[PDB]
């Protein structure tokens, strides 16, 4: 989410995906395995945070007939302290989880980019804005071979090396 | 071939370790604020005390006649409840309340007290049933005639059951010393309760009090907990409300104070005075004094957790 | 073309999840240790009690004559303060202190008590004003003549205001039973206070005590809090210090105990006995008993937060 | 901060920067946007940690007249427990924040390096110690074009490819 | 040339922020569960009270004759211990226990009390030594003859030492008022203790109690703490167990309750009723009421910390 | 631990290492400095977590003679609250430490891969599964030069560039 200067608001099929533009036509297909990876990780975070406690706390005050003022001040003091502790823990928890979530998504995007980069050894060159320049017109069947990680890295080498 | 990520036109701002207001794709709430304004009691034995006070279930005023041997997993106290019919008060009342809230109900047993040379049918106009009555679990001990004296008495009770027994007695405080001489006779009166963990010590204090229910007399209610096979003993010579039946804790329960209705259609383990908190979120900003199995109370009303990636639109 | 980062010759070692002593470029402190040895009271109504004790403001010893109806947002207790002039003590004193610390001041009102057949101008040499005086808010009730008897009396007070009233009375304990017969007469004396939430119960105990201010007599100070429209009643027959004026809480404030001077030049919300903690840091290692709006106390004296990158010099 | 074998103690103008050495002269210029990015992130951390609490705690003890010994032992027990909790939270907070700070700066450095690497497609080659070997003498105007991200990736290609 | 990482055939599943059951190479436990079923007292002055109760060391029943001036860094209470030989009880007993647990031992000093006109050798069959004895640190004050009266007495004690003194006295409660007239005479008895921080107030309550050790009489034990140069005073006229020697805290120690044996072969700072917790782990799931320098108790029985990389086998 | 499709169960000498297969023979040697780096970091985590507290807590209850029921309920309430706080802190601590440990090891592996990649400038090409294709038969002495970071990046350049 850095050098990719933006997101595709039109990509409604998944989180990550491609958008190819060769001589045959246009293309925008979502990548299911990376999107499912990030979705699985966030889902795990939700499964860990959304939790039910089996610890039962009993009534220690009395809303209808106030208890002794001293023990009531001790009870209010302790309750306020615990409330401060849990407010701190909640704030820090949410902030940290959000940080690791954003960095997690960015990491998945970068690792995908490096995956496609390693698929295209010398037949393509990095553009600098998250795109790959292909020195030979890759048709739609070749694009589908790139998506499902079946593009041959040597049976298109010499043609692109000449260009 | 260009690859990238998705984005939306309207995201959700969240807070992180670094910034404040980072617009992400999707986010969910972690601090619960929705409250059900009812006492969700689906699947629990519930006893709504109503006009009966929790402590009254041990002494038995007219409003607690149907709560002398209750059994519940959830005990609800109401604001209109009253522990007494004759104007009185409990010593160590809140500790006894907390004991009875998690008792799972109470089981009464006749203590087997018989008397010789004294009256026993003391009553009043405030504890009204058919006519003028008294506490169902207590007996107002007086002198036989309209004055006379009170013989120094010693009555003993042994807990023959495997669970601790709740013993509650009462000291009387008339409107004056003359009325005390009328009920129990002249002279200094003294009440002594002793056991293995207890050791008192009781003397009356007659005097004029503000008229509650048209009565200026008061009754001090005291209580101890006998251990199994432990024996308690009373030595009294007047101004003594004798216990007729002892109490035994049934099992386990929870006690709450509320003012909303009971609903057997919803289920919940987190209760407060305004209703039930039904949520899976780890935190809540509804009531810091919520009891049961609750999310931990926090002061923040909202803490948005990021469930999506960073939203960077065009 | 080579690219890199900056570095310094002398960095700051910090602690991380992995190592201990990682030299980074810049770092800032998170645990506050600097303390201002003054009570920063800039912009707050402050009452320095000095030689007047906090509880004395309710009874009114000579040192509290200028604190009978104080009003403040910050109440400071001093070590030289004294609640009493005649040697005595308060029952439930600390609870009353905690009540008065957050009261925002007190407002006195004449209770409207008149007497018939008894004396009322009891005084002593310890509560000194022009000559021999007594507590300004109390009245030392005695028998009319130098001996005689005390008629059984019943005085009532109704709280006609919308806020709870503070009622404080006193039981007297003379140096002997003979002095008790001199002041109030022979026989067993009994004091009874009753209301809606209260129910006692008071009998004197004469005897010899160690001479405080040259006096072996003691005075027990007791207090209850009347609810609005609730009525309190006293039935006494001797050894009774009657209340003349009741107290009402003004609003809200904070109470601290300190021994440093007051300074209206600095502002602070965190106070301890040694001064004021003025800091924006989240933690402090000055006083674990600091009150107000303080950073949370920690045992570590320093926790350096890294504000720069890793320092790798040549 | 790994394969860059050190830092420039002479770089007093910013956090990150370049140091070019061609045939025209020397150069050391700080990069303002990355330095301002890391400075903005650390500044955000300080704004989040430096915080003022609106929770007021009242006096529960008594330094001049000690309270009941039992309730005093309960008060001291609770206060000591809360003190342990906050000491733990402070230690772990500082340690974690320092870790994420160091890793954050290292990440910014690496992403800058990858930025300049993507600017020089085939006209330069990685050296291995954080430098880029240029196969054609890039003058100072070309260096300034590299700094502000305006160097043309194709109008210098063939000359460097021959070398 | 291919480069990679290591792996194992059988790893250890751990929990992270994301998943549950991530198989890593190596992992270590963080929650301690191993317990040593002994009281590890290597290098500490230990006093096993055994059949002697902790409070008894102040009064001195026959079972505490060898604990009147003990000195220890670790005090162990046993379930068979007893504070009393004559059936009695302590007022504010748990506060005194907590005071004595961290006292580091006690040091007795003769209070220097002499009497004129009364007997002093009161004894009983329960406090057995050579024959019929009494508490070693106390004196059972009676009237000179088998009935008669008790002269109103006032005895004073001044703490001449720089540390607070522990003063313990006893009120007697006979089986009846007739036995009270036999021991101390007829009339209302009254006991008054006063000092700088104290102010009571003591009257007896005779009556029949359940026979403990074949005796229906009881003894109330009370205690105050004199400050340095502060003076305490007693004014009594019967039913008074006088203190003969005062106590002074030696230094500092720790008090535990256990039922396992003492072992000087192992060393530990974390104790509970089942033994000693010797561990370097930050958490423990053995006893939430463990005292000393313990790992913090957690409800989880195991929390595996990852010490190796992710295990991805072929 | 992503595109390296697995681990070497036979690598019992260290955490990370190589496995070369040229014309002279086979090879599997562990890298000591990276393995010692990760081991040092995990060891530091253990030194920080395994800790002894100097805070002594005294007995506040009474197992043989139960205290007052009210103060006992306050004590049990406070103890249960603190127990919830420490159970939360322990769970979150372990989870976070495990996350950062796994990501730490993965980071070390990736940085090693990038190290060897930067050692082989143009004489080798990335395969895509964590291996490097060498266009000239590198003997065992050349392999040892690659391991200890002494392989010359230019004295084998032209031969591999022709291939
Ligand atoms: C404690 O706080 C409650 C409100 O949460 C309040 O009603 C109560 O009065 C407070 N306790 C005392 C002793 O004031
Ligand atoms: C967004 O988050 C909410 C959280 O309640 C979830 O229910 C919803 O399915 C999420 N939407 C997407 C598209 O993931
Ligand atoms: C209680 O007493 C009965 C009869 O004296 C005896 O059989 C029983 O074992 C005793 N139980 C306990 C727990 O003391
Ligand atoms: C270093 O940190 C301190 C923290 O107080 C800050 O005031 C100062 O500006 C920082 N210096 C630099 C050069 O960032
Ligand atoms: C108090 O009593 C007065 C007069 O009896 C009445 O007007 C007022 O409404 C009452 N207020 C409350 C709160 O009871
Ligand atoms: C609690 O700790 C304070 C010091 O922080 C000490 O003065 C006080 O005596 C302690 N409480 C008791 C009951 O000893
Ligand atoms: C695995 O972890 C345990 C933790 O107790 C440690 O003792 C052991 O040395 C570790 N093994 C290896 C191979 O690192
Ligand atoms: C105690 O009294 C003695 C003699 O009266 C005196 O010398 C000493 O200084 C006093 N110490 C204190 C602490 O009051
Ligand atoms: C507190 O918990 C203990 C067990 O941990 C229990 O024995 C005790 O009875 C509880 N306190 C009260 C007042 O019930």
């Amino acid at each position: 989410a850095g050098f990719i200067e933006n997101g595709w608001e039109g990509l409604i099929d998944g989180w990550y995906g491609f958008r190819h533009q060769n001589a045959q036509g246009e293309g925008t297909a979502a990548d299911y395995k990376s999107t499912q990876s990030a979705i699985d990780q966030i889902t795990g975070k939700l499964n860990r945070l959304i939790e039910k406690t089996n610890q039962q706390f009993e009534l220690i005050d009395n809303e209808f007939n106030e208890v002794e003022k001293q023990i009531g001040n001790v009870i209010n003091w302790t309750r306020d302290s615990i409330t401060e502790v849990w407010s701190y823990n909640a704030e820090l928890l949410v902030a940290m989880e959000n940080q690791h979530t954003i960095d997690l998504a960015d990491s998945e995007m970068d690792k995908l980019y490096e995956r496609v980069k390693r698929q295209l050894r010398e037949n393509a060159e990095e553009d600098g804005t998250g795109c790959f320049e292909i020195f030979h017109k890759c048709d739609d069947d070749c694009m589908a071979s790139i998506r499902n990680n079946t593009y041959d890295h040597s049976k298109y080498r010499e043609e692109a090396m000449q260009n | 071939i260009c690859l990238g990520h998705h984005a939306v036109s309207n995201g959700t701002k969240v807070n992180t370790l670094t910034e404040r207001g980072v617009e992400v794709v999707n986010a969910t709430e972690t601090v619960e604020r929705t409250n059900i304004p009812r006492i969700c009691s689906k699947g629990k034995r519930t006893v709504d005390l109503g006009q009966c006070g929790l402590l009254g279930t041990i002494t038995g005023p007219p409003q607690c006649d149907q709560f002398l041997e209750f059994s519940a997993d959830l005990i609800i106290e109401r604001r209109e409840g009253s522990d007494v019919c004759y104007p009185g008060k409990f010593v160590n009342e809140e500790a006894l309340r907390q004991i009875l809230r998690e008792s799972g109900g109470i089981d009464k047993e006749a203590m087997g007290f018989t008397y010789s040379g004294i009256r026993t049918n003391g009553a009043t106009s405030s504890c009204r049933r058919s006519g003028s009555s008294f506490y169902a679990e207590m007996k107002w001990l007086l002198s036989n005639t309209d004055n006379a004296a009170f013989p120094q008495m010693t009555k003993s009770y042994k807990n023959t059951r495997k669970s601790p027994a709740l013993i509650v007695w009462g000291i009387h405080h008339s409107v004056s010393t003359a009325e005390q001489t009328k009920l129990y006779g002249s002279g200094n009166k003294l009440v002594t309760v002793g056991s293995s963990n207890y050791q008192q010590s009781f003397v009356p204090s007659p005097g004029a009090r503000p008229q509650v229910n048209g009565l200026s007399g008061r009754i001090d209610f005291h209580w101890l907990m006998l251990n199994p096979n432990d024996t308690v003993t009373f030595s009294f010579n007047g101004a003594f409300i004798a216990p007729d039946r002892a109490s035994f804790l049934r099992g386990k329960s929870m006690g709450i104070q509320s003012g909303v209705q009971v609903d057997a259609n919803c289920e919940g383990d987190c209760y407060h005075s305004g209703g039930t908190i039904i949520s899976n979120l780890p935190f809540q900003n509804i009531d810091s004094r919520a009891v049961g199995k609750c999310p931990r109370y926090v002061k923040q009303r909202s803490l948005l957790l990021a469930t999506g990636m960073k939203n960077v639109p065009e």
